[PDB]
Formats: structure tokens, sequence, C-alpha cells
């Protein structure tokens, strides 16, 4: 059905991450 | 050994303790494969929680936060096991540390924390983790400090099942107007990226962000030089615009379409296609905001993305024309044909994707049924083109929608 929609699957892949480990010298 | 390790941290001499502890946070700091499941099982957890209280020692506060942190950034259940063992009221307590690099390791375990998903999050917030995380937000904040803090509120804003508390989004919302003018590309990327997970939280979200004044803001960065800012910039205007016609009708006042010619001809095709998806949701308001995506130029490059894109974009371009004939005034799709929309929108009729074949035929039946005069010359394009056809051969489709519509579309308009 026509109308609006919402952000589409695979949209947008390389969102922030959740968790970030702290790595030494990286 | 985790043995001897775990014995010398729970040491009441705190120098082997600090050795101890360092030595656990090598071994889970080293790689990105480190042991957190053996360092769990090893009881040290009660250890490193114990450890962030000792106010007379902040390196131990500093190594056993850290430890916490890599812990925590794995999965949820070691995450869990972290909030288990106590020490989110710890961190909180370590925020307001004299010693700043226990302060910032604090916050990023924090964030791992409430990364971790909703119900993780709401306990943080119930503890009062906002405010605090917010006054770090000053001149003289370290930028690799603020970058922190700034992951740390898109965890605060990301999950939605429950959705933040309206509290924290107003808490959080001041700061994000604040943040949104830094020029470092990490924070206005996050910035960004947490505005985004605000407007695609609801209608009365969206209705937040638009009264914070911060979209006149937003939408100049969809011509951003740094690409991701770009991207992160479509996605939070583009959940604007899955809204209301109000709230579109704001998005567009900030000279929004102005920006995408150098979207819809970007080289990245996910761009092409994230760029169709929110024209598509312009064309699908009212006759007005038709009629902006019209003058804006924007159609020819719709229907070339609609004839030569790759399947993704194109996908997004019948959504964008078939969206058009909703509102669309006869002399709107008149344009379009103009344009030479047949022949592409027909030709993906034979795709595989049902929902592509459904709303291209919406898109033609509405096109027809609008045509009072016209719709025999719009047949005559559609028969030409081989659309007819491809819609003859529609009426032998699995599913049942299509057929049915197939039917109807032949019988009404060539049938004569």
């Amino acid at each position: 059905c026509l109308g609006r929609r919402v952000v589409q699957p695979g949209m947008f892949a390389d969102y922030p991450p959740t968790k970030k480990a702290r790595v030494l010298l990286r | 050994s985790l043995e001897a390790i775990v014995q010398n941290a729970s040491s009441d001499n705190q120098g082997i303790q600090l050795s101890a502890v360092q030595a656990a946070r090598k071994l889970l700091s080293s790689d990105r494969n480190p042991p957190i499941d053996d360092l769990i099982k090893s009881g040290i957890l009660p250890i490193l929680v114990h450890c962030l209280e000792r106010d007379d020692n902040p390196s131990l506060q500093f190594e056993a936060a850290w430890a916490l942190t890599n812990i925590a950034s794995g999965t949820s259940e070691q995450t869990q096991a972290v909030v288990q063992s106590n020490a989110v009221p710890l961190f909180l307590r370590l925020l307001h540390s004299p010693h700043q690099n226990v302060c910032e390791q604090a916050v990023w375990a924090l964030g791992n924390i409430i990364g971790d998903g909703p119900q993780c999050r709401d306990y943080v917030i119930s503890l009062g983790v906002v405010k605090p995380l917010l006054s770090f937000i000053s001149p003289s904040i370290p930028i690799t400090f603020l970058r922190n803090v700034t992951w740390v509120m898109v965890n605060l804003c990301r999950h939605k099942d429950p959705p933040p508390p309206m509290e924290t989004i107003q808490e959080i919302l001041p700061a994000l107007c604040v943040l949104i003018h830094h020029t470092d590309v990490n924070i206005l990327v996050d910035t960004v990226w947490a505005l985004s997970y605000l407007t695609d939280a609801g209608n009365e979200q969206i209705q937040m962000v638009i009264d914070s004044g911060i979209v006149p803001h937003l939408v100049p960065l969809l011509s951003h030089q740094e690409v991701k800012v770009q991207t992160a910039a479509l996605r939070a205007v583009g959940n604007i615009v899955t809204g209301t016609d109000e709230q579109t009708q704001v998005v567009l006042n900030c000279d929004a379409l102005s920006h995408f010619p150098a979207l819809l001809t970007h080289p990245k095709e996910k761009i092409n296609k994230e760029a169709v998806w929110f024209l598509s949701n312009i064309t699908a308001g009212n006759q007005q905001q038709v009629q902006a995506v019209i003058d804006a130029n924007l159609v020819p490059m719709i229907i070339h993305l609609l004839d030569k894109g790759d399947f993704g974009t194109q996908k997004e371009a019948a959504w964008a024309i078939s969206n058009l004939t909703i509102s669309g005034r006869k002399d709107q799709v008149a344009y379009l044909i103009q344009q030479n929309v047949i022949p592409p929108f027909c030709n993906l009729l034979t795709v595989k994707d049902a929902q592509v074949v459904q709303v291209v035929l919406d898109g033609l039946s509405n096109i027809l049924k609008m045509a009072e005069d016209e719709a025999e010359t719009i047949g005559n394009l559609i028969e030409e083109c081989g659309g007819l056809e491809k819609i003859e051969q529609l009426q032998n489709h699995e599913n049942e929608d299509i057929y049915k519509l197939a039917y109807e579309i032949i019988d009404q308009f060539f049938s004569s």
C-alpha cells in the first residue's frame, strides 16, 4: 500500500557501535 | 595466571592489588579477543567492583574501571554479569571523582552498560546518570572525553522497546542543540545519529525534536563535506519526514530539497537509495509538497535512477513515483508523463520483489484513474513500451493482490 515509510532494512548500516572495548595501543 | 591474579587482587596491600588488577586489564585489553568468560568464571568481578570504591587509590579505580569496561563491551550475558555485581552505582559515584581519567573510564563503562539494551539503560537512567553525564560538557572538556560523552548520549537515545523516558529526552535534547555546532567529525556524527534515533521514535519525539529549534541546523548537514555526517543527517531528517505533512513541511522550509542533487548523483549507490527514500516520503504528501519536489528539478533525476539505478534505488524510486499519485494533481502526474516516466516505471513490473510490482501497479492504476480524457493516450504509452504485456502476464502472478489488480487494470482500461 502506498504512503510514507520508515527507514528500510539495509539503510544506514554504519551506525555507531553499541559497545566499545578500550584496547591498549589502538 | 587467573588464580594468582584473583588472589593478589583480593589482597589488603593495594600495591599488590594494583599490580594484579593491571594484569587482568592487560589480559582484557591486548587484542580484540579478550578472555572475558574466563575472567568472569575466576570470580574477579566482585573484586574489581570493590576496587572501584578506593577513593584513596585513583589508579586502582581507573584500572578496575578499565577492566570492567572491557568485560562490559562483550555479549549481553557478560555486560549483565557486570551489572549484577553492582558495578553501576559505583560507576555513578566515580562520575564525581576529582581525577579526570577515573571519570572518563566510568563514563565509558556506563556507555557499554547502557548500550546493552533498554532495560539496562532504564536502570542506569533511574539512578540518575543523565545530569552528571551532561555536566561534563564545557569548554575545557578534552576532545576524547567529549567524544565518549556524545557516544553515551547515542546509547541513551537509540533503543526502542521501550524508548527512553520523555524526561531523559528533554534533558538530552538541549545538549544535542549545543553539540550540533561542534566541528569535530566524531562528535558531529554521533550527535546527528542520536538525533536520528530520537526522530525515529515516534510523532511525539519528532515534535520534541522540532520544538527544540534544531532542525534548521540539522538540514544543512546534508551538504557537509564528511559523507558520514551527510548520511547521518539524511537519516535524522528522513525520519522526520516519515511523520505528518506539517512536520515534513518544517523540514522542507529549511530548503532541504536544495541539498538533494548532490545526493541523487552521489557515486555511492547506498546514498542514492537513501536520498530517494527521503524523496518518496516527500512525494507522499500533499500537492504543495509534490510541487516542491517538482520545482526543485528533482523528478528527472528520480526517473533516471528509476531507469538505470541499482535495483534497491530503483525500488525506492518506484515508491517515489507511485507515492506522487496519492495526492498529486492531474497536471503533476502529467508532468511525470512528459518526463518519460512510463517506460522505466513499467520495466519494473517483471522483478521478483512482489512489493515493487504491487507499488508499480497501484501507481499505474492511480495514474489511469486520474486521467479522465488522457486515459487512452496513457494506455497507448503503457502498451507502446511493453507495459500492457507485462500486466497481462501479471494476471498469472502467484500473489493474490497483484493478479487481482492486473485484472482490474486491464478490465477498466485495456478492454475497449
